[PDB]
């Protein structure tokens, strides 16, 4: 059972996007062994060598192997701008390194519509009733949602992932439950999306009665 | 989350009157402010 | 050595008579030297010997790859029966077991809201038509969607959603002509569950 | 699909008279028919 495995992931859209945020890549290394428990990283960007990633500490696992992960810090426009990243990594199980590259999904972006939809006639007979935001038409499938009301963010909402839809385009719904008399009393919710094709990255939709 | 600080962000990203060097620049000098 | 995985029904397949639901054994990463692979499979503990096993097939990566799928009763598996493929092979040092049943827990009727295009959307040639189907347990289910006695084929649906109470929530979006919503016709949410009254229910939505 | 037959094999399958095999047969049986 001898050989560490690699995996690399991109950073999260909202991370990217926002400027106050700090995007990351991570690179995870699994069934790291005991026997061989010592492992290095090197990081590259587009070719080009930096050392500016932060190694975490080794943590067992319920299979008793070891898990290891690095994190590099990105650049938001270097993201943006598609360059790539590459994490090598070397351990003494290995007969050579491995070398993973991952970067943004290519492609000519398109920009999300956004929809707001009122809870259905038949949902008021319940104590709760469902807001809905339908987004669609965007690319690539990097996107955020979030739900506010009255300056505050609003926490009882769930978005499912993105789903690739017949004309190559994604599209997705979130979506806020709340009180019926929250609801009735005409408090007004809003949808916001974030993507790389909005202006600002940015837009909003309201929702009231 | 800053209204402002979103659009200085998105502008310098697509300024087609600044290089890559000046354009990081001026990133950087948002992301100090926001 | 070799990996096993055990695969359930699909949804629609366990709810409807006139579908054949199947549970499927994939063994990954058999090797040129070892290729013959054994299975036994086992209901509820009783050993059954009705499974159809295929011919192994290479792969891109040089390994082999060998499946063995069991035709199971729909009410067997609704109603929790366990099933058991059990593998052999000589690279193995001992035979792998892998298990798989219905989830459990109480079962929950799907709610289902159809919901009409945003006014928004009205500035567009085509128009999306949106059914709501939440609190349901467990999260096997089916979508489909229909118009005049026929089925209507422009749709796409999500796959089901963890909800804060710990039911499952999914929406379907059918995509029509804007001229077809105005003129009034009757478009049809069909969801079939089991929870539902004969695994089944439909929902309509017009102008 | 048929309505019909997925109406029987829904009442059998909850039919509180039934045991196993009695309900394992009665459900072969609208199976074999449509
Ligand atoms: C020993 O046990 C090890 C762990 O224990 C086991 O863990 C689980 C998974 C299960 O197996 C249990 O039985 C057991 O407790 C086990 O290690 C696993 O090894 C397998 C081997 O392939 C790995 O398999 C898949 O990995 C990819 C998905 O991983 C993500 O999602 C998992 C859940 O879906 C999750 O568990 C992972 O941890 C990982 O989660 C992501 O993590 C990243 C990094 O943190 C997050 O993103 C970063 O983090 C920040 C946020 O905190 C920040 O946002 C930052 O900017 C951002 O960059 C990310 O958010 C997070 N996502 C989620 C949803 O959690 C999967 O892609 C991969 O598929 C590729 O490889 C396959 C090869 O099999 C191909 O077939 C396929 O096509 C594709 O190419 C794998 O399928 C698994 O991830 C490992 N699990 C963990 C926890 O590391 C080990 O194998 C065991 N050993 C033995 C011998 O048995
Ligand atoms: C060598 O190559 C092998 C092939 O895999 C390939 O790898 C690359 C290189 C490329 O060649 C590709 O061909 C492919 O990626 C590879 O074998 C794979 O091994 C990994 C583990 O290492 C397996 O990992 C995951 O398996 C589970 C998901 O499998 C489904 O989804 C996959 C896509 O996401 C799909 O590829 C699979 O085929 C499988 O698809 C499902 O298949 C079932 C059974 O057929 C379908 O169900 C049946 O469908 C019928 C239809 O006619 C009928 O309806 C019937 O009723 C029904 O029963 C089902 O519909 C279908 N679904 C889809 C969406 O297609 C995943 O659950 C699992 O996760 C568990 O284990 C992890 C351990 O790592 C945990 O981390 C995790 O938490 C969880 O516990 C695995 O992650 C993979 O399935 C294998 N692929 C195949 C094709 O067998 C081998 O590893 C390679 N070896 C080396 C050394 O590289």
């Amino acid at each position: 059972g001898g050989g560490p495995s690699v995996f690399l992931f991109p950073p999260k859209p909202k991370d990217t996007l926002m400027i106050s945020r700090t995007p990351e890549v991570t690179c995870v290394v699994v069934d790291v062994s005991h026997e061989d428990p010592e492992v290095k990283f090197n990081w590259y960007v587009d070719g080009v060598e930096v050392h500016n990633a932060k190694t975490k500490p080794r943590e067992e696992q319920y299979n008793s192997t070891y898990r290891v992960v690095s994190v590099l810090t990105v650049l938001h426009q270097d993201w943006l701008n598609g360059k790539e990243y590459k994490c090598k990594v070397s351990n003494k199980a290995l007969p050579a390194p491995i070398e993973k590259t991952i970067s943004k999904a290519k492609g000519q972006p398109r920009e999300p519509q956004v929809y707001t939809l009122p809870p259905s006639r038949e949902e008021m007979t319940k104590n709760q009733v469902s807001l809905t935001c339908l987004v669609k038409g965007f690319y690539p499938s990097d996107i955020a949602v979030e739900w506010e009301s009255n300056g505050q963010p609003e926490n009882n909402y769930k978005t499912t992932p993105p789903v690739l839809d017949s004309d190559g385009s994604f599209f997705l719904y979130s979506k806020l439950t709340v009180d019926k008399s929250r609801w009735q009393q005409g408090n007004v919710f809003s949808c916001s999306v974030m993507h790389e094709a909005l202006h600002n990255h940015y837009t909003q939709k309201s929702l009231s009665l | 989350f800053n209204m402002q600080c979103q659009r200085r962000f998105y502008e310098a990203l697509h300024d087609p009157n600044l290089n890559e060097e000046q354009r990081n620049a001026k990133i950087k000098s948002i992301r100090d402010d926001c």
